[PDB]
């Protein structure tokens, strides 16, 4: 018995909103903030890429 | 949310089940049909119904109810009671 | 009509009684309100005094 | 909107759902392309990584083993 | 064949694997059949109160009557000062005392020393 | 739930227990549905190639090694419907569930905001008054001198009587009270 | 203080010529408005107290416990309304002049400015109560509580008298100032040893002490619901004003003698803690953690701080205030199923919820949910008692942890889970129980807003 | 056997730490002597840091 | 991470140099004439811009001039790029200078072990 | 309002520098700005104004009492108890005063953290030094004397305290 149906639109909104905010935030917030702490700048290449090789 | 069920969609649902089994001739098949004394099935085979009708209907039926369900009306019957169905 | 006699009572009242209330209450007591003061950078002007900040040294280019 | 159950089959979909799922998702992927257009150094590096073993010892301050 | 289920006092053995679960003897078919009857009588005065349509108030429940009985006003008549009872009552009323005693006494008298020899960091404690 | 237990497990209800907790165990460590097709047609071969065994010492000792090699065997965080025992949604609803003697205790205007329901309710409850006696009568009439053996209660023989002891069986809160 | 004692022995004879169907609305009404007379004594100076008389003088730590009896009065009254329906109407009548005069001793002794004419009042105040328990308890056990009740207090409290009177002899007065400007120190010898004793004994029997409280769940458990709510209240800031009273002329020799109490009481909070962990009946649940929070009183008294002394007079507030909703509630329920058994009835906030939100703040402010009064005072006395040693921490936090468990225990044990299907006689709440919930509840968050009032002398 | 593990190599990593090839950290002004909180009346030693 | 640990952990820790304790060697020890760095920010500016202590370094001039112009151009935040990359480029200069500071003292300890062995042999024979 | 003293509280001169721009961008911040002007800070001027004019159609005065000084426990004779409550009670207003005065030096250390900031640790090291002497001072006159402190015994304390002084005084130097 397939009851699916997420047609609703608080549902659909809700979640919109919560979307916009996963991908346009992290972006903003970054370039509004004043730098509080010093940059890694120099590191190695293998280093630079660890979290991406490792996921 | 969920649309209440109903008696005859019961049946018709635990008889589609039953004319889905492979080891049942849908032909004689009936709500009556007993499943050992004229359908000619065994012990295995009646969990395995009963197992079937769980998944059916996405709830558990207890062992010591569950070896006394010997005809799809006593099914029926039993899921109507269960659900508080009573049209 | 629904969200306009929302907005005046629910947010136009509550800033009214706050602003009030630190303005006349809350900030006639010393130390009760304290804000960091601001910062001055290098080839600024101080408003308040009429200031000039001057500028920093030449900068040695880097490239 | 009203949708009627199914027994045994594909749910019923929605033009407006499927618009906006692949507008969300064309927006996601259009959003990572254009930043790695202009900022592909906050992934790849922006500044060499020097190689000591290229340093020399009269930069380095390191006199002849003779001394 | 495969490795064995050691029971423990909080992993208590499961009864699909309990050895007595298949070494029945008529005996114990008798024992469970008077267990039944047991308890199928006391259901059945349950029931027949509980379905009572002149009954209004509650059930009072002799087992339960019996078990707060037991636990709170039948301890002491049954208490007899045996060398276990006289150790751990001892143990476990006095030993934290003045175990607690030791450990306080000493903290308070290095605390009150380092005073005296006046080398504790007592700036801005005013507040005691 | 709804049968009155027995004094003890037959052979046959113990391995038809084991068939099917060993089934529902197999189908949680098989997720996809061929897979555990496959491996319960397997199973149920393994089950009625043991099928036939005259020696009751012998299948006795086979439930007993099945018994052991299932504990060993069973899926840590087996599949539990949402509504069985230890299920993410059992007894949800429980707190909704309000009884008819706490519905006697109503003000007289919050009766009067619902006239017909409890027309029918003083009908039921007059009916469960002008039945208890006979109930009571074909209850002790029926037991053996001794007392009760099983939990079953017999049904009602004369036409105008009723089951004894229906009343709270009949008048159980609904599944979903609220 | 004329202006509040008369009021009550006023309060005796118009109970006595009331008619047989107006007692309770006269002396409730009465009782009121003598506790909004009583408010008036909270306006207390900054350095000396307020000396009416050569015989009756208020502190700001008198004031605080005679407006909470005179509002403890009303409370009792309507308990009793609630519990005495079928009594005759003269004994109606001397249950009521019962009660007048334990408050009317109460006041009397929270205000007395002599040691002696002290514990003359606060040895009268045992009949009343001795009288109450034994002649309105519902069970066989009321004897036997309060014949311990009794008996732990003279026990306690004749070495007392036996040392007031020497104090006197040696110094010259027992009045409070004299002794308090004219202290001088106590010598470390074996005589002034056993004085030590002498009071601080008796006070910590009345208080009670760790080993000295099997009196308290017997008396409590057995007592009728005015006698519990009057016992867990006020009965026990005798022994805590006491202390606070007498450790004047108790010094240097109190910083030496503490040690033995302090242990008792810590340790004694841990384990009256872990026995309301495993309690089956509901008002021995409650005794027990009034017993802990006075052993926190006492571990405050002894440490003596000033940051100790206002701990202990808001937690003495506040736990007076809570044990009383407790005990009501406890006693709601009680009378509805006639069983003090915790495991009986369940199900009550499916079936009744207001008191199921009576019970949830009830359970909030014993486990010392902020900003409450319970948490000022005992977030004091850990703060003096850290600043004494820093283990003490460590017990408070266990202490704590085991309170906020059976607490929470408690209140999900009686009002949460499946209702019992065979109780079918759980009636609505009344209006005269949700008001008496109120009547508890209310004057906590506004002495949680106002918290100065409780904070004793010191502040 | 897995907190004990876990606390073992802990330990392990803590007495053989990681790192980069890099010298101190410089900062000017004798350290930051002033900056951070050094009395002005006693002269600090002097901190001097060098080209490289 | 890095070979020098393996270096360090697994071979000569003598001759590989120790983090906590360096500089060793004097810092004219090797470079006859050697020019002090030179800082552009002075101390009451680091003040008054409000640099953290962490953030006042030898590069603090360029974190100055960062910090106002994103004040300045408030409302467009992706203004100050040339500002952020030389305030990067800054960094990436103090960085490889220690990173020439940490090779110098692994090439003047395994110098000195080079010397203090020629000794010994010369001592032995 | 500024009804207090400045030097009892001092606060250094505000110093704010000027908006320079350097973009064509509208400012959200001032525009947000001039909306609370228009709606919120002139209604609720209006409205003090109103209520200041009804407070000065009846004006009138409280005063600060003035308590005089009394022999203290020094100059009172052993069992004298009239001069001995006197002195105590002026003891305990002098210990209310020190409190006081010990809070608003706290007050001063507290504010000037705050408006420093992220140059707390060298810029507000004045309010530090004076936190710790008046802390200091107030610690070796109040000291642990217990939740029964009296003039007395402060008076017992400062005797001891001068006798260590002496005796250590005279060890040094003799
Ligand atoms: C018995 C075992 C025992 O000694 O346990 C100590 C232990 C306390 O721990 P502690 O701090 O190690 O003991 C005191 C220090 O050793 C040493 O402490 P200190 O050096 O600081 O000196 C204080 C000491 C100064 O020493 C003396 O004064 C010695 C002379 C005592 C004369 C007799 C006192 C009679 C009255 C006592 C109370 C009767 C009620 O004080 C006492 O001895 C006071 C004794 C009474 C304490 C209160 C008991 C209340 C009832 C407890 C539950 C009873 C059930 O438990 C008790 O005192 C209660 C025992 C109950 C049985
Ligand atoms: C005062 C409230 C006293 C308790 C409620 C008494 C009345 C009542 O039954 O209300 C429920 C009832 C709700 O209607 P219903 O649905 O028919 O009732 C069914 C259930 O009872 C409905 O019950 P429910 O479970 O749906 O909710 C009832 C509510 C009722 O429970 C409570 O209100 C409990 C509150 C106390 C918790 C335990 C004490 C902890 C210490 C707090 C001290 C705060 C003092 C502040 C000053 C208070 C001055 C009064 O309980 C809760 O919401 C659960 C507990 C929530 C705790 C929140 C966090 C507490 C700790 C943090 C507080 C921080 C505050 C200061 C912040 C400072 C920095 C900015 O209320 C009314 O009908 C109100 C009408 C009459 C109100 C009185 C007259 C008003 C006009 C004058
Ligand atoms: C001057 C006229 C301009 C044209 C007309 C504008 C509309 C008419 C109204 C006047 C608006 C004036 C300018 C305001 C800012 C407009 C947006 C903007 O510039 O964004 C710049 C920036 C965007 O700039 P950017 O950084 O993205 O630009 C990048 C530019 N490139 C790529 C080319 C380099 O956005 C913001 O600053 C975000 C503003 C968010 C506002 C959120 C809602 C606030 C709601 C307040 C409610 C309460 C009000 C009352 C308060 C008081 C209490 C009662
Ligand atoms: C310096 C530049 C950046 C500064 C920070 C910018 C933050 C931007 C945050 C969003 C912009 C403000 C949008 C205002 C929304 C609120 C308006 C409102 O009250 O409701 C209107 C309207 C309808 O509301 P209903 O609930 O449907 O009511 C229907 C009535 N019949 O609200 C909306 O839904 C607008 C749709 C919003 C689009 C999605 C925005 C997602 C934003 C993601 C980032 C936001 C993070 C929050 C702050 C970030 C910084 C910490
Ligand atoms: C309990 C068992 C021990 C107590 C038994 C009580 C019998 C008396 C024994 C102790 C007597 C002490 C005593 O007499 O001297 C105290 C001293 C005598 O000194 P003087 O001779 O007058 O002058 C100094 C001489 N150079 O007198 C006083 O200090 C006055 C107070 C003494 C009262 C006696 C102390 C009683 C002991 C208190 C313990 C209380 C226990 C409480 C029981 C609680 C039970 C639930
Ligand atoms: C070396 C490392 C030690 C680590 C300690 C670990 C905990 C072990 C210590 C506590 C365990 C319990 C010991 C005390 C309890 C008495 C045991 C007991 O009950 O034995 C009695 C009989 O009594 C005895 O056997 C006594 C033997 C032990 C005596 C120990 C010396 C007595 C100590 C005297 C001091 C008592 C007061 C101590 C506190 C004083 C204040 C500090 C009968 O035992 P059953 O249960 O019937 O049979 C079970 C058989 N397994
Ligand atoms: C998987 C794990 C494999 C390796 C297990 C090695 C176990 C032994 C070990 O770690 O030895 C290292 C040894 C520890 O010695 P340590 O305790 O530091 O002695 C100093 C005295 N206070 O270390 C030493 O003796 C010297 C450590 C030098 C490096 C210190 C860095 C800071
Ligand atoms: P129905 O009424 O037709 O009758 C069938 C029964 C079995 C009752 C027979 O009438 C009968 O009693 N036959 C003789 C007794 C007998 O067959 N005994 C042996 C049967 S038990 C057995 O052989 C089981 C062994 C295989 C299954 C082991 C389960 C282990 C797998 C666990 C896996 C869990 C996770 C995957």
């Amino acid at each position: 018995l397939v009851l699916i149906n997420e047609n609703n639109p608080l549902l659909i909104n809700s979640i919109k909103r919560l979307l916009i905010g996963s991908i346009f935030a992290g972006f903003i917030i970054s370039n509004n903030i004043p730098p509080m702490t010093v940059p890694n700048t120099t590191m190695p290449l293998y280093m630079k890429m660890t979290a991406l090789i490792v996921t | 949310d969920a649309p209440p069920l109903t008696l005859e969609a019961i049946k018709d649902r635990v008889l589609y089940v039953l004319k889905l089994y492979d080891k049942i001739d849908p032909e004689k098949l009936s709500v009556n049909s007993h499943f050992m004394k004229d359908l000619g099935l065994d012990s295995l085979d009646q969990v395995e119904i009963i197992m079937a009708m769980e998944d059916e209907f996405g709830f558990e039926i207890p062992d010591i109810d569950a070896e006394k369900l010997m005809c799809p009306q006593e099914i029926v019957d039993y899921i109507a009671d269960k659900k508080d169905v009573y049209e | 009509y629904r969200h306009s006699i929302f907005a005046v009572t629910h947010v136009l009242i509550p800033v009214w009684i706050i602003h009030y209330y630190l303005k006349y209450h809350v900030t006639a007591k010393p130390y009760t309100v304290v804000e960091r003061k601001p910062r001055i950078f290098p080839g600024d002007t101080i408003l308040e005094t009429g200031e000039v900040i001057p500028l920093m040294k030449e900068f040695p280019d880097q490239h | 909107v009203h949708i009627e159950p199914r027994y045994r089959q594909f749910p019923q979909l929605t033009r407006s759902q499927l618009i906006q799922a692949e507008f969300f998702s064309a927006t996601m992927w259009f959003w990572i392309l254009w930043r790695f257009w202009h900022d592909s150094d906050a992934v790849l590096g922006h500044f060499p990584y020097p190689d000591p073993s290229q340093w020399t010892d009269e930069e380095l301050g390191i006199l002849p083993d003779d001394e | 064949s495969f490795p064995k289920y050691k029971p423990s006092r909080l992993a208590t053995l499961p009864a699909t694997l309990d050895p007595a679960e298949y070494d029945i003897s008529p005996e114990t078919r008798k024992a469970q059949a008077e267990r039944l009857a047991i308890r199928s009588r006391l259901k059945r005065e349950y029931l027949l109160q509980y379905n009572d349509p002149n009954r209004l108030g509650v059930i009072e429940d002799p087992a339960l009557i019996r078990w707060t009985y037991a636990r709170s006003a039948n301890i002491y008549p049954n208490f007899r000062p045996t060398p276990k009872t006289s150790l751990l009552g001892a143990l476990f009323g006095i030993g934290p005392l003045f175990f607690w005693y030791y450990v306080f006494k000493t903290d308070r008298d290095k605390k009150e020393k380092l005073i005296q020899e006046g080398k504790l960091d007592q700036t801005f404690n005013i507040s005691y | 739930a709804f049968s009155a237990p027995a004094a003890y497990l037959t052979h046959q209800q113990k391995v038809l227990r084991l068939y099917k907790r060993a089934l529902r165990h197999l189908e949680s460590w098989c997720v996809h549905r061929d897979k555990y097709r496959y491996f319960a047609c397997l199973m149920r071969a393994r089950f009625d190639e043991h099928k036939n065994e005259k020696d009751m010492v012998k299948a006795t000792q086979l439930l007993r090694q099945a018994e052991e090699e299932f504990w060993y065997g069973q899926h840590p965080q087996p599949y539990i419907f949402p509504e069985s025992p230890g299920g993410t949604s059992y007894e949800r609803y429980e707190c909704y569930k309000v009884p008819e003697w706490c519905l006697d205790d109503w003000h007289p205007s919050e009766k009067a905001m619902y006239p017909d329901y409890f027309a029918k309710r003083e009908q039921w409850k007059r009916l469960r008054r002008e039945s208890w006696e006979r109930e009571v009568k074909q209850l002790q009439e029926e037991t053996p001198p001794g007392g009760p053996r099983t939990e079953a209660l017999p049904p009602a023989r004369k036409e105008g009587d009723l089951p004894p002891l229906w009343w709270h069986i009949v008048t159980r809160p609904r599944e979903r009270p609220m | 203080m004329l202006k509040i004692i008369i009021p009550t022995t006023m309060l005796l004879p118009m109970t006595w010529m009331s008619k047989h169907n107006m007692i309770w609305i006269n002396a409730t009404v009465h009782s009121l408005l003598i506790s909004l007379i009583s408010l008036s004594l909270l306006n207390q100076l900054g350095e000396n107290s307020l000396n009416f008389s050569l015989t009756f003088f208020s502190d700001s730590l008198s004031a605080p416990l005679l407006v909470l009896t005179t509002w403890l009065l009303p409370l009792m009254l309507m308990a009793s309304q609630s519990h005495l329906s079928k009594e005759t109407t003269t004994r109606k009548k001397l249950y009521i002049t019962m009660l007048i005069l334990l408050q009317l001793f109460l006041i009397m002794t929270f205000t007395a400015t002599e040691l002696i004419l002290f514990y003359i009042l606060f040895e009268a105040t045992l009949v009343p109560t001795l009288i109450i328990i034994t002649r309105w308890g519902n069970q066989t056990e009321r004897l036997n509580a309060g014949l311990y009740f009794l008996f732990y207090t003279l026990a306690g409290s004749l070495p007392l008298l036996v040392a007031l009177v020497y104090i006197q002899n040696t110094t010259g007065s027992l009045n409070f100032l004299i002794i308090h400007y004219w202290s001088h120190p106590l010598s470390n010898s074996w005589s002034n040893i056993f004085m030590w004793l002498a009071c601080i004994m008796a006070f910590m029997v009345k208080m009670p002490l760790y080993g000295l409280h099997l009196w308290l769940p017997k008396a409590h458990v057995e007592a009728p619901i005015a006698g519990s709510m009057v016992l867990a209240a006020v009965l026990l800031k005798l022994g805590g004003y006491g202390m606070m009273r007498i450790t004047t002329i108790l010094n240097p020799l109190t910083n030496y003698m503490a040690y033995p109490f302090l242990m008792l009481s810590m340790w004694g909070m841990i384990m009256t803690s872990s026995i309301c962990l495993r309690q089956t009946d509901l008002k021995s649940l409650i005794a027990y953690s009034s017993v802990s929070h006075m052993a926190l009183v006492i571990v405050a008294i002894m440490i003596q701080t000033p940051w100790s002394f206002m701990g202990a007079t808001a937690l003495m507030i506040a736990h007076g205030l809570t044990s009383s909703m407790l005990f009501c509630l406890a006693n709601t329920n009680y009378e509805r199923v006639h069983s003090r058994t915790m495991i009986l009835a369940r199900g009550l906030q499916t079936l009744l919820p207001l008191m199921a939100t009576w019970w949830l703040v009830a359970s909030l402010t014993n486990l010392a949910l902020p900003p409450s009064i319970n948490l000022i005072g005992e977030l004091f006395i850990i703060t003096a008692s850290f600043s004494w040693s820093n283990i003490t921490i460590i017990l408070m936090g266990m202490n704590m942890m085991i309170t906020a468990l059976y607490s929470l225990y408690m209140l999900i044990t009686t009002q949460r889970g499946k209702y019992t299907h065979h109780i079918n006689n759980i009636k609505p709440s009344f209006t005269r129980e949700n008001a008496l919930m109120a009547l508890h509840i209310l004057p906590l968050l506004l002495l949680t807003l106002n918290p100065k009032m409780i904070l004793g002398p010191l502040y | 056997g897995f907190v004990a593990f876990m606390l073992f190599m802990f330990w392990v990593g803590e007495i053989y730490p990681s790192y980069q090839p890099v010298g101190p950290k410089q900062y000017p002004y004798n350290d930051l002597y002033l900056e951070r909180g050094g009395d002005p009346t006693k002269e600090p030693e002097p901190v001097v840091h060098y080209e490289i | 991470m890095g070979a020098h640990l393996a270096r360090r952990y697994l071979g000569d820790a003598s001759k590989e140099p120790d983090p906590l304790r360096m500089p060793t060697f004097p810092p004219d020890y090797g470079f006859p004439e050697r020019k002090e760095r030179e800082m552009v920010a002075t101390q009451q500016e680091m003040n008054d811009a409000q640099l953290m202590l962490q953030q006042r370094d030898y590069c603090a001039h360029y974190l100055i001039q960062l910090l106002k112009c994103k004040r300045d151009s408030f409302p467009n935040f992706l203004a100050c790029k040339h500002e952020q990359h030389d305030w990067d480029y800054c960094e990436h200069l103090d960085y490889v200078k220690r990173m020439k500071e940490f090779e110098r003292e692994r090439r003047l300890l395994q110098r000195k072990k080079r010397r203090e062995q020629r000794e010994a042999e010369m001592a032995r024979g | 309002p500024d009804s207090w003293d400045k030097d009892v509280y001092p606060e250094p001169p505000r110093r704010t520098p000027a908006p320079a721009p350097q973009t064509s961008l509208p400012n959200p911040v001032t525009y947000l700005t001039k909306i609370f002007d228009l709606l919120v800070d002139r209604p609720v001027t209006l409205a003090r104004e109103f209520i200041e004019q009804q407070h000065a159609k009846n004006r009138y005065y409280y005063y600060h009492r003035e308590f005089r000084r009394v022999p203290d426990i020094t100059e009172c004779e052993e069992k004298d108890i009239l001069c001995m409550f006197e002195a105590e009670m002026q003891w305990r207003r002098d210990y209310k005063v020190d409190q006081e005065i010990v809070n608003i030096i706290q007050e001063r250390l507290k504010a000037c953290q705050q408006r420093e900031g992220e140059s707390y640790r060298q810029n507000c090291a004045k309010e530090l030094e004076q936190f710790t002497q008046v802390s200091k001072a107030f610690q070796d006159r109040y000291s642990d004397l217990g939740a029964h402190y009296s003039a007395r015994k402060c008076l017992a304390k400062q005797k001891q305290r001068m006798l260590a002084e002496r005796k250590a005084a005279k060890e040094a130097a003799a």
